[PDB]
């Protein structure tokens, strides 16, 4: 199994840099062209840059000269990408790739992607969400099904993780894309059951916010 | 830099219907030692991108063969000769044969299916938050079909256009259907001068908005 795993999610003052790794395993690292991928405001694909690790050998896009600069360590098998002074347009989310492109071969193994590393650019204060309980009156559907929500507002920056349930409950469960306002951003979740399951069964809205530390559970109290 | 240029933006196609995505390139693609370096990549949502075409006709390992490439100079087709809700998600053109490589702007395909009328639930504000001197009326409006909806805030009959904060799901892969979310907030002391909140919503399912609404009192 070829697998590429990314670091964490990064809150990045303005000016400062980060280094951002790539952690590799299951084949044969200093073989392959590893490349760094970037997107904004999602579709938005840009080309940085690509290195052998085997050699250290580099090659840069024009553009991130100066911005970028990819390193490797053969020990760990982990290839790094170091940004530096950091603005506005680099806010976005990273991806590393083992390509495939072979070429002597002229030709191409498979692709493998890493999960990506947002990354947000901003002098702002990191902030705690505040988790509210929606337990319907109007928006109960009425009988057959009720559905229940979970409104998380006021953290920064992203992300939360939302579950219900512990995880244990995934169908009918719908989580909004989170919206920043004021410096804040705000997070939504609903989920859908059967009259008979809520208030007979409880269901508990779990929110984890690893930026300020903060994990809470709500539980939805008619 | 090359450009790459993609179309359509948006492409909206039933199950089991064909599709074809357009690439052009504002230099030929077509390298010094006679290949093309021209690859086809599929964004799904929430995933990474993965590659489906290189060297503009052939299929990587593991991609069904529903999916063909062709074209040549400046010219480019993808094309997906019947359509599964898997398909679903953003299509990218990119070029390797100059440096460097370049992106198009991709292709939103999505999963036209039979309308769907929405579910909406309307939640008044927690006790927690009201604690807080904050208030906020969510009004949830689940599984509807086409994407195009407008909702509007209404308290004690006048419309409301401050202070509300809206977001949408993409496309789910279970239903092909689209749920949105409208969070209304205002100060507890205001919350508590009005009566009648109402979310009201403007679809294609019906001559008439789609209404939920709730009156706050004492008991
Ligand atoms: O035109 C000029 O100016 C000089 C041309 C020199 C370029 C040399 N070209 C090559 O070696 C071929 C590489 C083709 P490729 O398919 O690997 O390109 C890529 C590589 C990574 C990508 N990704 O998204 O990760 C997207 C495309
Ligand atoms: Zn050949
Ligand atoms: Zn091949
Ligand atoms: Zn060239
Ligand atoms: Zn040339
Ligand atoms: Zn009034
Ligand atoms: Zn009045
Ligand atoms: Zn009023």
């Amino acid at each position: 199994e070829m697998q590429l795993q990314q670091s964490g999610a990064e809150l990045l003052r303005p000016g400062t840099s980060v280094k951002l790794s790539c952690k590799t395993s299951g084949y044969i690292f200093t073989s392959y062209w590893i490349h760094w991928v970037k997107q904004r405001s999602g579709q938005g694909l840009e080309w940085i840059a690509r290195i052998y690790p085997g050699t250290g050998s580099t090659y840069y896009n024009e553009k991130f000269k100066g911005k970028a600069t990819l390193t490797a360590d053969k020990s760990s098998s982990t290839a790094y990408m170091q940004l530096s002074t950091l603005k506005s347009e680099d806010s976005a989310v990273y991806f590393c790739t083992r390509w495939g492109f072979i070429p002597v071969r002229e030709d191409y193994v498979m692709d493998y992607w890493g999960q990506g590393t947002l990354v947000t650019v901003s002098s702002a204060k990191t902030t705690a969400p505040s988790v509210y309980p929606l337990a319907p009156v109007c928006g109960d559907t009425t009988g057959s099904s009720v559905t229940l929500g979970c409104l998380v507002k006021g953290y920064f920056p992203e992300p939360v993780t939302l579950t219900w349930n512990s995880g244990s409950l995934s169908s009918g469960v719908h989580t909004f894309p989170a919206v920043l306002q004021s410096d804040l951003y705000t997070l939504s979740s609903s989920v859908t059951v059967t009259s008979s399951t809520w208030p007979s069964q409880s269901i508990t809205c779990n929110v984890a916010h690893p930026a300020s530390s903060t994990k809470v559970d709500k539980k939805i109290e008619p | 830099d090359i450009v790459m240029t993609q179309s359509p933006l948006t492409l909206s196609v039933t199950i089991g219907q064909p599709a074809s995505i357009s690439c052009k390139s504002s230099q030929s693609l077509l390298y010094s030692n006679g290949k093309t370096y021209l690859n086809w990549l599929l964004q799904r949502p929430g995933q990474s991108p993965k590659r489906l075409i290189h060297l503009v006709s052939k299929l990587d390992s593991g991609v069904p063969d529903r999916i063909t490439g062709s074209g040549s100079g400046t010219d480019f087709t993808l094309k997906i000769s019947r359509v599964e809700a898997a398909d679903l998600g953003v299509y990218y053109c990119v070029q390797g044969t100059h440096f460097p490589y370049t992106f198009g702007g991709g292709t939103k395909l999505e999963i036209l299916r039979a309308d769907a009328a929405p579910t909406v639930s309307i939640f008044p504000p927690s006790s927690e938050q009201l604690t807080s001197g904050g208030a906020s009326v969510v009004c949830f409006l689940n599984n509807f079909y086409p994407k195009d909806i407008n909702v509007k805030w209404k308290i004690d009959g006048s419309e409301r256009q401050n202070g509300v904060l809206n977001s949408w799901t993409d496309q789910d892969s279970k239903d092909s259907t689209y749920s949105m979310s409208s969070t209304l907030t205002l100060t507890k002391d205001e919350y508590e001068r009005h009566n009648s909140y109402t979310c009201e919503a403007t679809h294609k399912t019906s001559t008439s908005p789609i209404v939920k609404s709730f009156n706050r009192n004492e008991c």
